[PDB]
Parts: structure tokens; C-alpha cells; sequence
């Protein structure tokens, strides 16, 4: 008669690594790394993202006529922009402090567009001939829908002095711009005045822009350039515009109604028609694992990202052959 | 392993013990079979469960990357940003992989320890009333029926009685 | 007869955590995390800090008349500035490269103010009417005490050409500024000359400022703006000022006599009348522990900061019930 | 614990042994009492003291935050600065907490090891001149007076004499 | 050490055993000498070799500094860059030194464990056919010639034969 | 008769550290930290570095006449520049976005210099009197060899309108500059035209420079200043220069033929005449160790840098006295 002490074995083939030995077969183990995703862009917690498609943040905000889809976008969870969107600035130029603006959007979930300077209000200047073939719409020459490219009326561009006061409760994003003409002749041909300026002032801001003449290469068939600027006009503050030519004036401006967590995601993917609680640029995640290896940039309640191919913890013991 | 029991003086585990991690096998005139030791098994389940939750929760607060964009003449800070984001990922990847390696080794040893301790517990009861065979088994000098076997598993094996 | 082997137990209730088990009672333990502070701002190693109180680094350096307390400050250990000091730039405007200057102060423990261009020396210009109601002092209109707001004399602002040479052994911090008038009429009303400039040159520096006219909102009851600039004038170098209007001229400038470790601390607290060897924005620290959890930004010989609530090491063994 | 002694086959510690961490309890016709084993106790004090100082000194060089300010259009680098400062704090917090967890477990096991080793040291002297009771005690076959007891603590217990 | 063998109940190593880390020394009427135990020695070589390679390869992906220059009015970001580069160096220095400390302790204990396990392997064969001297040696009750000695090293020592 | 179990000892004095004990003697150990270097700058993998010696990246690229050694440099592996090179900008001034350019060079292994605007082509302006005593060559006044300092011819500086088109397959680095004169008289004395400008345009670029008059301290015996600018002209794009004075025109420009891994190393050392697979600013490394403690900034296939004085792993066991 005898009694023996012993331990469990089973048909398990699961393996774990240790410092001294690799591929040790154990009776039980626990994977802790999420390796799969669904491969789609999805609603985050019910709230659908802003999918800019072929448009960029600039084309959207300035109102590129190819981006009418996004003329009044509802509240978003995150934003998806391609690496090289084709519909950026249709009329060539620059967007001043573009990155600092984009960064500001990671704190924003919803804009509401409102009119601050009506297009009809320009009685001393021509407001309806400010278009170009570089920004086409339905076969015809058009322009960024949110700003007004003003030119002379009856061969006269008298000084503009307009002032908007933010009576709204919410911070206001205002956009304007300046046009750089090609040569000394085009300046007179559009604005008449040979030397021009644009002065912009708020409580903080103190700006004075001057157009710069230079021989440029054609971009989208245009030698002229547009340089766009921006500010956040606080509540109860007023913006002041004075200019005598080359002024791209505000028509519409966006109210910042909702702030909070958001992000601009870089992805070529399109809407998955789908829901998730954790999203990556490559697809969504649904798992209870503490780690994943899909992609570092995520949004939502996610596991922690690591560059591992494999993380498996032993729970049971060394299994017998 | 460090404690010499698992794949040591006990050469292999038992496919036939399904109700626990560690236990006893008996054989006598009435028959034979396996019986799990519930106390040491449950201690093992608690240790390992706490360990896993400890590992999960320590990696709870950990670096998170954010999207940041830079223009063509901000190449230096763009690169700084990249090296920073990457640097932290490598640090946390290292932490995670090493922790798993180290604690896996400790988990296997823990099981080995529990088996040795159970073996010694029985050895210290039986004392010189049984032959220590050298393979995890004790052969009795007296007939040991199922009641006798149960008392060895009890902690009750009445040594002076035999 | 028998002999037994055993181990210590005592009445200890101290507990430590391990990977597999929490709240294990041990016979002895050692706390290594400092959790307390005295809640005061204190002298660091005998040397008292500069407590700016309601003033800011700008109000101090430019010499805001509300900041006479800090007109000749002795050597400091660290500096304490509030989050939103009320006495900043009394006359509205900007301070150019303000942050880069503040950063320069973390390397500085002592300034010595000296006069470089005496106020009486302005014989062709009016130097004693450069004041505003936005910068009041004892009921009357005053101005930043370290710079001179020059205006025309007998309806004439002739070109200024003044030059200071740093014959001191020590690097010199020089401050000056430009005034932006409200409109074309105010320019003539103060300086007469319609188009003005300020040119500043050193061995390195090559500057030319032009005033910018724009319609501004009132800030502290003033529509005009002041924009302040600075440089470090090296030993044996000379600064050169040429201008024909809108010039805010140096009166006093600070010598950098002592360099070394310092910091600008953000705190609403006031002087504790107290001494310490390690200071935080929330209070001082006196302990021999290797760690603390008070606040990350410290100055002096401190323990290392961690976000832990608890760090306790086992020294003794598992204690018996 | 891993070594099976503390809260194992030795069920509990002794309130009555105040002069050391590990030691002996004897009882015979002359009386009874506790005596600390100084050598193993002092080895333990040295190991643990070195450990604490090692832990302190390894965390000696460690990240330090500095105040840096940024204007309203330097939001990106301000945020970079914040993520960098925070990232390192989380790394060092993790390092500190994990080290304490891991070394605490090792410290408790170290004590268990020292107790088992002391028990085996005595077992290997007594050999078959005493009964191994199974609870940390050895009952002698011969009368063992205080001189006899002292020789067990010595390392001198003259086995062939009894 | 934790396992009580090395510099424990076996007081010192053997200058005279050159062909292995662990083994046997025998003496009888025919003579005496040392013989390495190849199996436990080779297990030890494999464990330690894997460990070293594991340590090397885990520190394979690790932070790398890059040269970046800044002008006189980029002092803040220059400093940020410096604190970032330095911060990571300190993190990796800490990781490396701690890993070596921790794994060195484990490596010494591993050797102690292998020695104890080899000692127990022999103890469990000999059983009551030899006296356990208490210093690593077993004195036989019967004459044990070189063939007999070899069978102890074999795992073959025929207990019922003696 | 007896059999004994035991373990190895030898004459080893090698020591390792553990958490609980320091200087434990072991039978075998393995050092893993490389502590030595050869103390030389060496060829990396056969490919020799660019050793600028007393010249700087600016002096080199602009073509300081003291840097003729580097007039047509072959492909390099890395670049070595001193901390304070003496031959920087011989004529005092600035190099615009100098750091961003240097950073661009860490991605570059080889330039090929080509001529874009021949020096002889300036028929309306004097191109051979643009020299200064601050940039001497063989006892005579010279100038940066890659740019042309243009002055008036027969008391006339007519408007310049020149345009280069990048027909090369490779991105082109173009350098130009502007001269800031001392006073109103020197402007006329060199360029005649009192008010001047330089306008530069590409597909992206839209620049307009104006010279700035100011009283400067002498640097290298000159009060005037030169401010140098740059751009990368893409394939098939054209750069456009228009100016009426103060123009420092391109003569030569560098083609970017080879991209890849490189670095600007800071070192006072000179060429070791030597080869290595891993280089530091203090010397080269040849070892199979996983770590080193020489210097953090390395190039090539290197061990990992740590600040340790000592890393030694136990392999064998505790050795006996
Ligand atoms: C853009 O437009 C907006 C709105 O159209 C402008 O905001 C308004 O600015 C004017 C000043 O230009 C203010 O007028 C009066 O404000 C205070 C109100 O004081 C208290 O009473 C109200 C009523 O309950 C309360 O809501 C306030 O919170 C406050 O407690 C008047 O007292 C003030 O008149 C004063 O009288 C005092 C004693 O009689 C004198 O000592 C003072 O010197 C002063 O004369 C004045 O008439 C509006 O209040 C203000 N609107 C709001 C909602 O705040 C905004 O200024 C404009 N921006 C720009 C840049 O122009
Ligand atoms: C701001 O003001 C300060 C002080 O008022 C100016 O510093 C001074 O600048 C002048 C030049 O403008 C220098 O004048 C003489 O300097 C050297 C001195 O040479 C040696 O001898 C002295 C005496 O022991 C010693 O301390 C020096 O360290 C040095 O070793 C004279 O030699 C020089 O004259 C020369 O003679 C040589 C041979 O005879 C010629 O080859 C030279 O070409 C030259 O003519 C000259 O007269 C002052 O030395 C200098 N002060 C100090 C303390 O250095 C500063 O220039 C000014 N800044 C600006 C921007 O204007
Ligand atoms: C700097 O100089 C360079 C070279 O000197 C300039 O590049 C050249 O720019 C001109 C336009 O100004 C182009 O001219 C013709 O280009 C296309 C070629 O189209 C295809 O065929 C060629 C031949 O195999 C192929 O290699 C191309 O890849 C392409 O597939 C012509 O078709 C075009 O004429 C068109 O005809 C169409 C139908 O007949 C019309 O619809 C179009 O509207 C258009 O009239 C034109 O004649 C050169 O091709 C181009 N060189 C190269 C190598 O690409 C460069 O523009 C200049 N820069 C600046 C800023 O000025
Ligand atoms: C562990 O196991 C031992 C041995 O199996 C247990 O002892 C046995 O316990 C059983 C059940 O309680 C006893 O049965 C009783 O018998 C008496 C009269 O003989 C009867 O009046 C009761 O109704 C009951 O049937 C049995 O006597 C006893 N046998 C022996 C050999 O001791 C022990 O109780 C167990 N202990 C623990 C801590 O689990
Ligand atoms: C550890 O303890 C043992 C047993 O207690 C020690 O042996 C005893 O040592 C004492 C004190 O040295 C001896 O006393 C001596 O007795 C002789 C004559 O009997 C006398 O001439 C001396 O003046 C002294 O009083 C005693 O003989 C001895 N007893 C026995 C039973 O051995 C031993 O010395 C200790 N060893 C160590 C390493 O601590
Ligand atoms: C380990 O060692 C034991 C004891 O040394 C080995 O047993 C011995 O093995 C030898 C060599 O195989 C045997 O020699 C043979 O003898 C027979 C007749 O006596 C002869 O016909 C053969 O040609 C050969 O010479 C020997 O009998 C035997 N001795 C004893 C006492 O058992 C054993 O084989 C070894 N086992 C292992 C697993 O290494
Ligand atoms: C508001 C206005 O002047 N719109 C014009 C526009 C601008 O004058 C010009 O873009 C300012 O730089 O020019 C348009 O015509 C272009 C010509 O100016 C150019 O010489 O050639 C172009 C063809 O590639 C084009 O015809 C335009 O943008 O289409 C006409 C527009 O009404
Ligand atoms: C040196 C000087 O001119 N000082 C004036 C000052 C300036 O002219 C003005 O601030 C430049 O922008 O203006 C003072 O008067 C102010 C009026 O100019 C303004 O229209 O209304 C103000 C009331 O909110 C104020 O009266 C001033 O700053 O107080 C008078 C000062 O002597
Ligand atoms: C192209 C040209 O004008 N070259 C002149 C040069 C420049 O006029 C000047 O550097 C522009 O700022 O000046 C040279 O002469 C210098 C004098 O202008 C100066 O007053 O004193 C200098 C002595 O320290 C020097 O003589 C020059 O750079 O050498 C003459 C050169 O041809
Ligand atoms: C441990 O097992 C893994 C998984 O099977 C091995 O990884 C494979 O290695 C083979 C070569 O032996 C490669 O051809 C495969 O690409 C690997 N497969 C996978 C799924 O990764 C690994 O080699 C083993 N490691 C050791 C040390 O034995
Ligand atoms: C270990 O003990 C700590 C300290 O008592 C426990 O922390 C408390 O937990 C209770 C709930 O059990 C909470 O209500 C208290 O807020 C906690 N008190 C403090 C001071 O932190 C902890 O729960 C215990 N942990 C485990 C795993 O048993
Ligand atoms: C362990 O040994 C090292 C190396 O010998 C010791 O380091 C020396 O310490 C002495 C003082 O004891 C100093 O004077 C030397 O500068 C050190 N030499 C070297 C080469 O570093 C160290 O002190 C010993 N550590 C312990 C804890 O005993
Ligand atoms: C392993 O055994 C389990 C019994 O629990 C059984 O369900 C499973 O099918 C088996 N798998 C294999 C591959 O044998
Ligand atoms: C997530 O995956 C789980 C499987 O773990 C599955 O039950 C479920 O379908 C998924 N949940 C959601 C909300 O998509
Ligand atoms: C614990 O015991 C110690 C004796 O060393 C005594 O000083 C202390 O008062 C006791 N504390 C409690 C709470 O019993
Ligand atoms: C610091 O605290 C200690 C207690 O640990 C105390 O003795 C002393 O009063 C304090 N020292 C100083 C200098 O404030
Ligand atoms: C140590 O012993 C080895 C034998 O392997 C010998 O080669 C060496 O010379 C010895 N060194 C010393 C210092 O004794
Ligand atoms: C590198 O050092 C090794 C010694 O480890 C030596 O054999 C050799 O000379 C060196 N190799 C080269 C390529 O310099």
C-alpha cells in the first residue's frame, strides 16, 4: 500500500517564455495582448466622426466649393483627414499658423457657422466678382464660400472700416485673408490703389498686412497667392478691419459651442458604418485585454499600446509530455 | 525547477487528476485513485490571480501618444516629438516584456514550491511508519485502508497508532 | 525534553504589499515616501525668495508704478509669481520674447539696476509728459519707471541718435519699447512726423521697428498699444538707438551680477517667514525619505517625486495572529 | 511562503523571543526558554539593510521637472513639454512601485529561507538521536540538560556521545 | 544562499573538480577522486546562457540620442531637448543596472538550488543504507567499491542489494 | 567509505554585485560594458567623414574664401564641426533658419555643386567689385565664392529680373543674400537707388526683403551686415529673382544627389586616418559588448549607451576562499 504526491497535467500545448528557457509548455496560460481589429472607421460611443474624405481642414474651414458636403457639420467624436487630400487650398497660397489651429481642434467637437458680415452689405465695393478658375464649381469659376474677395466698384476702392462685436456667449473663430497680386498692373486692375494694406485689431491682436509683389510659378493655373489668417475673438470683444485693397473679408465665422476630447486622425480609410469604444487609424478595437499592438494613436477607452508580437502569462504549471 | 519537485524527483504530472493542481494518489487492496488537495490548490489560485491583476494594474497608468503636426521649417521639433513618442513606447514595451518573463519564471517556481511543501507535509506526518521511495511515493509498513489514506490527507494520520 | 526552531512575532500591525498578496502584516517595515509639507513659502538655505505678490515679471522689470516694492530687489533663491497677477502691463500691449526672457531668469539670482540714459539728458524732446491714466500712481497719471515715453518739444521731434557702451564687466539687460498710436491724427499730435521708425543695433542685433496703426478695443481705457523689446548687451559692446518718433527709451537697465540655479515658481501663497532646504509651490519639505508625493516642481536638495500614495518596504517578517 | 517554514510546518512566531529574528526554544527538567541565533539573525539584518540602501541609491538619479512657459500660439510645444514631463513621472512611479512589490516578496521569502536553513542545520546534527515531531521541534531520546541544549545551538552537539 | 547548500551545509567548493560545476567526490579502499555530474552541469550552462542572451536582446531596442541645434532665442526648446535626451538615458541606465543586480542574485541562487537538488537526489537513493554526515557526505554501512560508487552517480544504486 | 556532493571552486577574483550583497567573488563572470575607445575620428565603413576643420557649415556652403579645401567635397559618412570654428561668416551678419538647414544635412551624404547664374552674365551691373577686407584671400579683399555681391555700373542699378529653372532630376539647394548698408549715403554710393528690395518666388516661396539701415558696432572691421537666405527648389520648379539693389545673387548651387543616414558631430579632434563600424565624438568603437559608456551621440552599428561605470553578470557560482 502506498500514497503518492503529484501534480496536474493535461493536453495543453500553450507555451510561455522565461529568462532561462523559451517555449515552456504549460497546463494553463493567459494571453494579455490584443492582436486583432475590425479594419474600419467607426462611431465612437454612438457619436460619428467627421470624415473629411478628399477635403482638408483648410478646404473645410475656408469653405472650398468642392467641400460643400461639410458646409454645416454636426457634432463629431474625432476627425479623419487623409495624408494628401486633393481639395486643400484651390487658389494657391498659405494658411498662417495652420498647425496651431489644427491643434486647437483636438479640443473641439462642434462648430456652429454664423454670418458676421453679410455679402450684400458691400455697397461701395464689388463683392460678387471675386472668383477664379482655380476654384471651379459646376463648370464655373467660384471661390472659398466663407470669405469675400472684394474688388473695386466704378474704378474706386475707398477705404473699408467695418467692425464686428461678439455678442455671443461662445468664443468665435474668425477667418480672413490677403491677396498677393502678380505685378504692379494687376494691383491697379483689381484694386486701383497702388499701395494697400489691411489692419486688423482686437483687444489682443494688432496686425497690419501688406501685399507682396513677386514673380511666382503657376500653381493650379494661377500666379497670384492668397495668405489666410485667423484669430479667436473672445466674448464681448470686437474685431476691427480697415483696408484700402487686397482684402479677403469674412462672410461666415464658426462658433465654438462644444469643447472636449477629440483628435485629428490620419487615415486613407472611409466610413465603416459601425460602432466601437476604442478607435485606431487602422481599425476599431473591442477586447478586454490590458494591451494591444495595433497602432499607438488611439481614441476612447483603450488597452495600452506596446510594440510586442506576443505577451502570454503562465497561470498553470509546467505540463508533462 | 528551483524546488526540485516538478519534473524533478516527481518525474511527471497526472492526466488523471482533473479536480486540482496538486494532490494525492493512493493504492491498496480496496483500489486506487486521485484526490486533489484543496487548500494548497486554492492558495495557488489566489496567488496567481492576484499576480495577474497586479501586473494589469501596474501597467494601467502608461504613456499615451497624441497627434501633433509641424510645417516644413519645424523639422527639428517634429523630430524631437517623434523621438519622444518612440522613446516612451520602447520603454513601456521593455517593461511589459520583462515583467512577463520575470513573473512567468516565478510562477513556475511557485507551483514547484507548493508541490515540494505538500510532499514534505506528508513526509513529516508519516515519519518512519513508511518507506520514502524517492519518486513522490511512500510505501506503508502497515496495511492502510481508505480511512487510513483519508487521515494522511486530513493532517490527522495518527502516527503512534501505527 | 525537546528543542524547537522558530521565529519572531510582535504586536505590529504594519502591512506591506507583494505581487501575490496585499496587506500582509509584518513585524517591521520602513516607509520611504514623504507625504507631508509645512504649507508655506520659505527661505531656501537662508536666502529668501523674490515674492512678486500681485506684480508680474514684466511689471517688475519694466517698472510698473504699482510695483515700487521691487524697485531694488536683493539677491534671491527662487522667484514666486502668481498665475494671474493683476499688475502686469498697466498700459496695454505686448512683451516680445517674454518666455525666452523668463527662461533666462532661471539662470539668475541677482540684478543690479543702473542708469544708462538719464531722464534729464533729453534736451530736444519732452521727457516728463510721457504718462497715462492706465498707469496711475497716488491718484495721478504715471508710467513704467524704467523707460522714458518721449514726445515732441515746441512742435518738433528731430531725429534721435543716442549710443550706450557697456563698460561694465557684467552682461547688461536692456529694455526699450515702441508706441502704436490710435490713428493718423494721434501720430502727429504726439510726434508730428507722420512716418516714423526706431532702429536698434549692437554687434549682433540689427532691428528696425515701425509703428502700426489699427482700430483697437480699449484695454484699461486705452486704445493705443506698447510693444516692449529686449536684448543682452555683452561686455565692451555698444547699443545704438536712432528714431524720429514713437520711441520708448531706456532710462535704467539691469546688470546681471550673479548667475546660477533658480526658478520661477507658480503659487498663490505668500511668505511663510520660514526656512527650508527643499521647497515646493505648495509648501516646504524637511525629511530624510528618498521619495515624496507633494509636487513635481521643487528646488533645493529634495527627495524624488513620485505619484504614489504609499511606498512601504518590508524589513521584518510575516507577523503572526 | 516558498520555503515552507514560516506559517508552514512552523505554524506561528514567538512573542517571547525578543532578542532576534530566528532562534531556539528548549524545555527539559530544569526549565525552558527562548534563545536567538545571532549568526543567522545578523546575516538577515545585513541583507535587508543592503537591500534598502540599494533600492534608495538606484532611484538616486531620476527625472526632475523644470518650469517652462509658452505663449498662446506655442500650444503644440507646450503640450509636448507636458506629455514629456508627465511621461517620465509615470515611468519612475512605475519603477518605484514595482520594485517595492517585487523586493517585498523577496524579503519575506528570504526570512522563510533563513528559518528553514536553521531548522535543517539542527536536523543534520541531531540525525537519529531525536524524533522529528513535524512542527519545528525535536524530542530527544536521552535527557538533554542546558549544557546539552547549548551544544545544539553551538553546532557542537556530539552525536556519537548520545 | 536561499537553498542552504553552497557555503551552507556544504562549507566550500572544490579546487579539484575542474570538469564541471557540480559533482561527486568518493573515497574507499581503492582510492578517491572527483567526478562531475554532467546532466545538472549542462542544465546550468543552458539556463545561464539563455539568461545572458535574454538580457542582451531585451536591451536591444533602446533610446538613441541625435544631434539637434538651436539658436540663442530657442533656449526653452533646447532645454526641453536636453531634459528629454537625459531623461531617457537615466531610465535605461536604471533598467540595465537593476536588471544585472536582480539577475545576478537569481543566478547565484540557481547554482545553490542545483547543488541542493543533486544532494537530495543522492539522499533519496541511499535512504537508510548510509549515514548522512551533515556536511554533504554520506558514509556507507557496506563497503562501496568503484562500481558501487558509479551506480550512485548513475541513478542505479540498487538499494535492496545492500 | 563515503560519497560526497560538492561544487566547483577556482582561483578567480572576479566580483559581482547583488541587491543584498556587494563584491561577491564568483568562479566565472561576463563583462557586458565596453569602456574603451581608440580616441580618433575614423572612416565609417570605408566612407570618410567631412572634416570641416576650422570652417563651419555656413563658411563651407556660402564658400568663405578661407574654406577652399571644401570647394568640391566628395560623398561623406558623417560631418565633423568644431564648437567654435573661426572661419564662419567672414563678413558679419546672419544665416536665416541655419539650424533647420543643418538638420536637413543629417539626411544628406553628398552634394554636387553646379552653376546656375554665371558671373559673366551680369552685363548691366558690376559683378567683380563685390569684395571686402573682412573676407581676405592671399592678401587681397575677396568674398563668399558662391554668391555674387552686385553693385551699380556707370552710376545705374536698373531692376534685375532673372529666373532659373530646375531641369535637374535632383532637389536643388539655392543660397542668396541681402546687404544692409551702414547709412543713407552708403546705399546711394553702392546701389544709387535709395529705396530697394529683393523679391524671390517659387511654387511655394513668396518673399520680399527690404534692407534695414541702423548704426552697428564693427565686427571684423565692418559695420554693414549680410543676411543669407535659402530654399530647396524642387524638380521642374523655377526660382524668380527681382531686385533694384542690395542683392547678393546666386552663382553656384548644390544638387542633393545622395540622401540617407548622416550626422553633424561636435568635436575638436582631427582625422585619425583610420577605419571603424561605430564612431563617437571622442573616438571609435570596436567591440561585441551589448553596452558602452563612451558617449551618447554615436553613428553606425553600436552598442547601447549607458551612464554606468560597471556592468558585470555572474555566470558561475560563489567562489570559495
Ligand atoms: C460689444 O457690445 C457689447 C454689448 O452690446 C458691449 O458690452 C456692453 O458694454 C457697455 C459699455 O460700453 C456696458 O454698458 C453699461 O455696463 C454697466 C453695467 O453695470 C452693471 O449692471 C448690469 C445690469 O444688471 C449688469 O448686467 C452688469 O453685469 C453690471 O453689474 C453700466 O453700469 C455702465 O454704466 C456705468 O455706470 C456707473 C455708475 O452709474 C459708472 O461708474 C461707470 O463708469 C459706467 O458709466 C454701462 O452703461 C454693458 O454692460 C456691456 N454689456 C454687457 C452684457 O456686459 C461691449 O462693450 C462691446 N465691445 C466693445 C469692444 O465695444
Ligand atoms: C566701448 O568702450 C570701450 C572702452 O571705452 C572700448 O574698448 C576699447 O576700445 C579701444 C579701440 O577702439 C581700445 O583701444 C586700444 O586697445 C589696444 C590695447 O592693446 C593692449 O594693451 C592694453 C594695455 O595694457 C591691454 O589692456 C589690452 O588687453 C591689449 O593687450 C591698443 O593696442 C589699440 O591700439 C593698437 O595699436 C597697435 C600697435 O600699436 C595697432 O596695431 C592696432 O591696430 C591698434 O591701433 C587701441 O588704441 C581699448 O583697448 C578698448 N578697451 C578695453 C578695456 O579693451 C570699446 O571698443 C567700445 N565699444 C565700441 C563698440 O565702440
Ligand atoms: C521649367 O522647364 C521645364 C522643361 O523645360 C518645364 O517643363 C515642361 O513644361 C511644359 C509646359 O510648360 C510641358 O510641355 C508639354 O507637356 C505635355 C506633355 O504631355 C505628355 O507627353 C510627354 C511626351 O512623352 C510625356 O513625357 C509627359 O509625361 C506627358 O505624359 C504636353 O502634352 C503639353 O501640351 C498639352 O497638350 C494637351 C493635348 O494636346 C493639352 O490638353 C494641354 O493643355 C497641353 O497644351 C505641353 O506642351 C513639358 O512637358 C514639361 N517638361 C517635362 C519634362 O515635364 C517646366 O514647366 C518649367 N517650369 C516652370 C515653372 O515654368
Ligand atoms: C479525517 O478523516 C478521519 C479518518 O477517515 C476521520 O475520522 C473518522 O471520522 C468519521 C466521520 O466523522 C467517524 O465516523 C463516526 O463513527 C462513530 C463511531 O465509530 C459514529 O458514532 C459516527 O456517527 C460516525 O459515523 C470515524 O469514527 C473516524 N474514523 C477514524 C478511524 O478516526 C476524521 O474525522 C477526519 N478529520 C478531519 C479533520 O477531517
Ligand atoms: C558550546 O557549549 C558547549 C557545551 O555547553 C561547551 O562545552 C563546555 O564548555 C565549558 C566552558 O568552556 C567547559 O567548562 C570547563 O570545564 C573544565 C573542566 O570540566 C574547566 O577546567 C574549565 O575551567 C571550564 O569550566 C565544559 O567543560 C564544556 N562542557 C561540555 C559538556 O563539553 C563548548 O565549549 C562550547 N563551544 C563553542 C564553540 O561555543
Ligand atoms: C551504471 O553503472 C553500473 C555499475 O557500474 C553499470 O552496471 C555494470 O555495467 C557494466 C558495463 O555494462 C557491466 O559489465 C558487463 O558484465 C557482463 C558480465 O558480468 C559482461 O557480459 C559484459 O560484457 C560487461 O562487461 C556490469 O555487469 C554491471 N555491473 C553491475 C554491478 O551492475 C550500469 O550498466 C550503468 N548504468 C547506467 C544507466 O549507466
Ligand atoms: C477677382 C479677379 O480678378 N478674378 C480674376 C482672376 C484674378 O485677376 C487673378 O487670379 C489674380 O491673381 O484671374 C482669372 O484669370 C486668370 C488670369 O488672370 C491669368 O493671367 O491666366 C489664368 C489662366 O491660367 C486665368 O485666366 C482667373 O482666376 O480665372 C479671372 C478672374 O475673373
Ligand atoms: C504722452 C501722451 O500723449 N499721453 C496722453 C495719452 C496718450 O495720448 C494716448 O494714450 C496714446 O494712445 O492719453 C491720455 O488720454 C486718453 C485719451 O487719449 C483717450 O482718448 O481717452 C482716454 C480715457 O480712457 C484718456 O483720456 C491718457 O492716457 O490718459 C492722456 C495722456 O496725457
Ligand atoms: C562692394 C563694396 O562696396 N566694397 C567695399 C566695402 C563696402 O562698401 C562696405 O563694407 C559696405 O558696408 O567696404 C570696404 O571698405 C571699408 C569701409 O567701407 C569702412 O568705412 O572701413 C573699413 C575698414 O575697417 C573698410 O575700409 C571694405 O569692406 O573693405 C571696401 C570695399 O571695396
Ligand atoms: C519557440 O517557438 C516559436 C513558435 O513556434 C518559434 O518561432 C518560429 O521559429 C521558426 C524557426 O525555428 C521560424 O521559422 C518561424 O518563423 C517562427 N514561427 C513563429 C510563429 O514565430 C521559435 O523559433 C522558438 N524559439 C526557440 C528559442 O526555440
Ligand atoms: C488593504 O488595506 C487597505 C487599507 O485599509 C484597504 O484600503 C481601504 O479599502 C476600503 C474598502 O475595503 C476603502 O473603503 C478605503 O477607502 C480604503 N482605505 C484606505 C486608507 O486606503 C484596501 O481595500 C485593502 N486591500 C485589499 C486588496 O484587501
Ligand atoms: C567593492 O569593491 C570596490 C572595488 O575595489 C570598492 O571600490 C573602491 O572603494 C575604495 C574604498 O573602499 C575607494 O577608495 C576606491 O576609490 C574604490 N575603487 C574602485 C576601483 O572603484 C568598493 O568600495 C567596494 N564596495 C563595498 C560595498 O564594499
Ligand atoms: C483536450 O482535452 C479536453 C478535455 O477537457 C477536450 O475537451 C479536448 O477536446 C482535448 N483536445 C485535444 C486537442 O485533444
Ligand atoms: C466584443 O467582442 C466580444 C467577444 O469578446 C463579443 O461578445 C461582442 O460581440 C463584441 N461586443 C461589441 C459591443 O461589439
Ligand atoms: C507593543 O509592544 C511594545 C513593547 O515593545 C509596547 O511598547 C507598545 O506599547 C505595544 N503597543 C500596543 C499597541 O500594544
Ligand atoms: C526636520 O524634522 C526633524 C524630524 O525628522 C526634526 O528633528 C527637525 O525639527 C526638522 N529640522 C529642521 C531643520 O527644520
Ligand atoms: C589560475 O589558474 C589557472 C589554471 O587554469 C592558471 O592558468 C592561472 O595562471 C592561475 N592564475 C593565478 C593568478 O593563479
Ligand atoms: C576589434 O577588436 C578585436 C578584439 O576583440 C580584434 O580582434 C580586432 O583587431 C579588431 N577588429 C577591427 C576590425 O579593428
Amino acid at each position: 500500500d502506498q500514497i503518492c504526491i503529484g501534480y496536474h497535467a493535461n493536453n495543453s500545448t500553450e507555451q510561455v517564455d522565461t529568462i532561462m528557457e523559451k517555449n515552456v509548455t504549460v497546463t494553463h496560460a493567459q494571453d494579455i495582448l490584443e492582436k486583432t481589429h475590425n479594419g474600419k472607421l467607426c462611431d465612437l460611443d454612438g457619436v460619428k466622426p467627421l470624415i473629411l474624405r478628399d477635403c482638408s481642414v483648410a478646404g473645410w474651414l475656408l469653405g472650398n466649393p468642392m467641400c460643400d458636403e461639410f458646409i454645416n457639420v454636426p457634432e463629431w467624436s474625432y476627425i479623419v483627414e487623409k495624408a494628401n487630400p486633393v481639395n486643400d487650398l484651390c487658389y494657391p497660397g498659405d494658411f498662417n499658423d495652420y498647425e496651431e489651429l489644427k491643434h486647437l481642434l483636438s479640443r473641439i467637437n462642434h462648430f456652429e457657422k454664423i454670418q458676421i458680415i453679410p455679402k450684400s452689405s458691400w455697397s461701395s465695393h464689388e463683392a460678387s466678382l471675386g472668383v477664379s478658375s482655380a476654384c471651379p464649381y459646376q463648370g464655373k469659376s467660384s471661390f472659398f464660400r466663407n470669405v469675400v474677395w472684394l474688388i473695386k466698384k466704378n474704378s474706386t476702392y475707398p477705404t473699408i472700416k467695418r467692425s464686428y462685436n461678439n455678442t455671443n456667449q461662445e468664443d468665435l473663430l474668425v477667418l480672413w485673408g490677403i491677396h498677393h497680386p502678380n505685378d504692379a498692373a494687376e494691383q491697379t486692375k483689381l484694386y486701383r490703389n497702388p499701395t494697400t494694406y489691411i489692419s486688423v485689431g482686437t483687444s489682443t491682436l494688432n496686425q497690419r498686412l501688406v501685399p507682396r509683389i513677386a514673380t511666382r510659378s503657376k500653381v493650379n493655373g494661377q500666379n497670384g497667392r492668397m495668405e489666410f489668417f485667423w484669430t479667436i475673438l473672445k466674448p464681448n470683444d470686437a474685431i476691427n478691419f480697415e483696408s484700402n485693397g487686397n482684402f479677403i473679408a469674412p462672410e461666415y465665422a464658426y462658433k465654438i459651442v462644444k469643447k472636449g476630447d477629440s483628435t485629428i486622425m490620419k487615415s486613407e480609410l472611409e466610413y465603416g458604418n459601425c460602432n466601437t469604444k476604442c478607435q485606431t487609424p487602422m481599425g476599431a478595437i473591442n477586447s478586454s485585454m490590458p494591451f494591444h499592438n495595433i497602432h499607438p494613436l488611439t481614441i476612447g477607452e483603450c488597452p495600452k499600446y506596446v510594440k510586442s508580437n506576443r505577451l502570454v502569462l503562465a497561470t498553470g504549471l509546467r505540463n508533462s509530455p | 525547477g528551483l524546488f526540485g519537485a516538478i519534473a524533478g524527483f516527481i518525474e511527471g504530472g497526472w492526466q488523471g487528476m482533473v479536480d486540482g493542481w496538486y494532490g494525492y494518489h493512493h493504492s491498496n487492496e480496496q483500489g486506487s485513485g486521485y484526490a486533489a488537495d484543496k487548500e494548497s490548490t486554492q492558495k495557488a489560485i489566489d496567488g496567481v490571480t492576484n499576480k495577474v491583476n497586479s501586473i494589469i494594474d501596474k501597467m494601467n497608468t502608461q504613456f499615451e501618444a497624441v497627434g501633433r503636426e509641424f510645417n516644413n521649417l519645424e523639422r527639428r521639433i517634429e523630430n524631437l516629438n517623434k523621438k519622444m513618442e518612440d522613446g516612451f513606447l520602447d520603454v513601456w514595451t521593455y517593461n511589459a516584456e520583462l515583467l512577463v518573463l520575470m513573473e512567468n519564471e516565478r510562477t513556475l517556481d511557485f507551483h514547484d514550491s507548493n508541490v515540494k511543501n505538500l510532499y514534505d507535509k506528508v513526509r513529516l506526518q508519516l515519519r518512519d511508519n513508511a518507506k520514502e521511495l524517492g519518486n513522490g511515493c511512500f510505501e506503508f509498513y502497515h496495511k492502510c485502508d481508505n480511512e487510513c489514506m483519508e487521515s494522511v490527507r486530513n493532517g490527522t494520520y495518527d502516527y503512534p497508532q501505527y
